[PDB]
DNA sequence: TGCCGAGGCCGCTCAATTGGTCGTAGACAGCTCTAGCACCGCTTAAACGCACGTACGCGCTGTCCCCCGCGTTTTAACCGCCAAGG
DNA sequence: CCTTGGCGGTTAAAACGCGGGGGACAGCGCGTACGTGCGTTTAAGCGGTGCTAGAGCTGTCTACGACCAATTGAGCGGCCTCGGCA
């Protein structure tokens, strides 16, 4: 479930962020600002995986799915 | 691919200081990266113009158009001091 | 020619990788110099900040925390890595 | 204080602050939802917390940054919910 | 969960993998260089009565 | 617990023999066939007294 | 067009003589330039708007600006 | 005092050089397009002051929901026990 | 006597109720500088010929660099010799 995404992690993000005190409601909203994330670069990444024959979402999908929204990641 | 030469201008530019596992292979992708980019720019300017031959000057241009400002001017002056002294 | 150009990059292997990459039908003669000469500045210019900061901080070794610090500090390139993340893993 | 003392701390460092098992399921489950029984590299895996982290802790900045231009401290739904308008997200 | 792919282990495939032990592993598995060396489990010519 | 059972049965659309899984949820009586090849998913109710040979069937029925 | 054209000609020309000297301009370039500029602006005033309205502020300021802007990452 | 660390020699595999096609890239000419830069007549659009109003901001209050610490406790995830079979 | 079917025992931490105590959300008061619709007058804006030519559009011509085909030289890995630290 989306659940995993507990509240001290979203409070932990918040705080390497910058954020000193937080409201409830923005764990939930997080929640769905990730799941909106993870469905736009899930959805590429199953794309690209799909288009090269294969059943195993390496991390070079996840690199070209980041990078097609213009979010490039070194390391991979 | 492009390992064996980020540690060769590495000794270079620092003999003394070394480089980690995981950042050969981060250097590793940011030029074939930015090797993409300025092949696929200049591409594009090929394509622009109707050419058929990328030549430097295709390359110049996309380097002044992916680096923004002062990293554009010094990688063109760069560029242009190295096919000179080719050349010569 | 690397030599020759005096240079640190194999005009050779990159210009290799443009005919694999098709990126055209003919290169120039002087295209994949150029193209050297830009690419080993960029990254005799990241390594010299990388290797002046190892040494600011009294590093040893380049570690990505330390690529990831440089390039998102330092607004001579932060630009340049205004949409790009250091994966640290 | 203790707060300030947290965000001192992990900006400081750049390990991964969501569990590791859970974000394995969770990616798994939406994956699964696409396509059934999909195989996972772990490198996959580990490409889309760095990247949902990152992304995460940036959106973090913009929220804070529109909690304090409504002179408020405390992040809320309102923030969020302004930060990605702007970013084009909605 | 991941899809295993189970392949028949033949015997001279485990021949080559059983000459590169080292002496030193050899002894600590229980084997004795001179006189039970184990790939000299696997059957390659045949004594004749 | 659930049950993961490999089974020498031929998926009747890849025809790949010795390819079809079975997860059978006896806790929730819901048993869960698989293809390792084409991977095709078929599920089905199960009781507490059946086996891979029974959803199987039910598989066979269901297509014909 | 909100903004008199030929000032955002005559603008065009000159932050265009600090990159380049002598140069020409097609009517259309200038057009394109306008329509472009105007959009973008326009857009921008949406975005601060909403920055005010969030700041119990409807009527965009300085301030709400360059939040947009940070935000927009300009 | 002497053998494993390093440099040298013999093979491997991919890169460098040369010769013939070959259609596509570069030249060049005929010629019409919309951009060229200069002046009219009229007009929609622009420079600067008004003023009472609605919005923008500072200060005090309620009560109130996240702030910090403790304790087991539970899913999820790593390590050992019941008593049936072959 | 030995190895699976389901079951307690095995941790880092959070499932946080809930005891304590305060930062700070939204409505409410006052309160001041700034603020646009309407008003004037304007200086530039829209639409028409008149003039003049730059280089795009499209046509056929001449042409030089890559494709795939036989040669063949340098970088690198596996043997193989040389040498000072322990
Ligand atoms: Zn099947």
């Amino acid at each position: 479930n989306i659940q995993g995404i507990t509240k001290p992690a979203i409070r932990r993000l918040a705080r390497r962020g910058g954020v000193k005190r937080i409201s409830g409601l923005i764990y939930e909203e997080t929640r769905g600002v990730l799941k909106v994330f993870l469905e736009n670069v899930i959805r590429d990444a199953v794309t690209y995986t799909e288009h090269a024959k294969r059943k195993t979402v390496t991390a070079m999908d996840v690199v070209y799915a980041l990078k097609r929204q213009g979010r490039t990641l070194y390391g991979f | 691919s492009y390992s064996i030469y980020v540690y060769k201008v590495l000794k270079q530019v620092h003999p003394d200081t070394g480089i980690s596992s995981k950042a050969m292979g981060i250097m590793n992708s940011f030029v074939n990266d930015i090797f993409e980019r300025i092949a696929g720019e200049a591409s594009r300017l090929a394509h622009y113009n109707k050419r058929s031959t990328i030549t430097s000057r295709e390359i110049q241009t996309a380097v002044r158009l992916l680096l923004p400002g002062e990293l554009a001017k010094h990688a063109v002056s760069e560029g242009t001091k190295a096919v000179t002294k080719y050349t010569s | 020619r690397t030599v020759r150009a005096e240079l640190s990059f194999s005009v050779s292997q990159v210009e290799r990788s443009l005919r694999e990459g098709h990126y055209a039908q003919r290169l120039s003669r002087t295209a994949p110099v150029y193209l050297a000469a830009v690419i080993e500045y960029l990254t005799a210019k990241v390594l010299e900040l990388a290797g002046n900061e190892a040494q600011n901080s009294g590093e040893r070794n380049i570690t990505p925390l330390l690529l990831d610090m440089v390039v998102h500090n330092d607004r001579l390139l932060s630009t340049l890595f205004n949409t790009t993340t250091i994966s640290q893993v | 204080t203790v707060a300030l003392r947290e965000i001192r701390r992990y900006q400081k460092s750049t390990e991964l602050l969501i569990r590791k098992l859970p974000f394995q399921r969770l990616v798994r489950e939406i994956a699964q939802d696409f396509k059934t029984d999909l195989r996972f590299q772990s490198a996959a895996i580990g490409a889309l917390q760095e990247a949902s982290e990152a992304y995460l802790v940036g959106l973090f900045e913009d929220t804070n940054l529109c909690a304090i231009h409504a002179k408020r401290v405390t992040i809320m739904p309102k923030d969020i919910q302004l930060a990605r308008r702007i970013r084009g997200e909605r | 969960d991941a899809q295993p792919e189970r392949k028949l282990l033949t015997p001279g495939e485990i021949l080559n993998v059983f000459k590169h032990i080292s002496p030193e592993d050899c002894f600590r598995l229980g084997f004795n260089e001179d006189y039970a060396r184990p790939e000299w489990m696997i059957i390659t010519v045949l004594p004749v009565p | 617990i659930k049950q993961k059972l490999e089974t020498q049965f031929t998926c009747l659309f890849c025809n790949h023999d010795n390819s079809v899984v079975c997860t059978l949820d006896k806790k929730n009586s819901i048993g869960l066939l698989e293809c390792k090849k084409c991977n095709l998913s078929f599920q089905a109710p199960i009781n507490s007294l059946s086996q891979p040979i029974d959803i199987y069937s039910d598989w066979i029925d269901a297509c014909e």
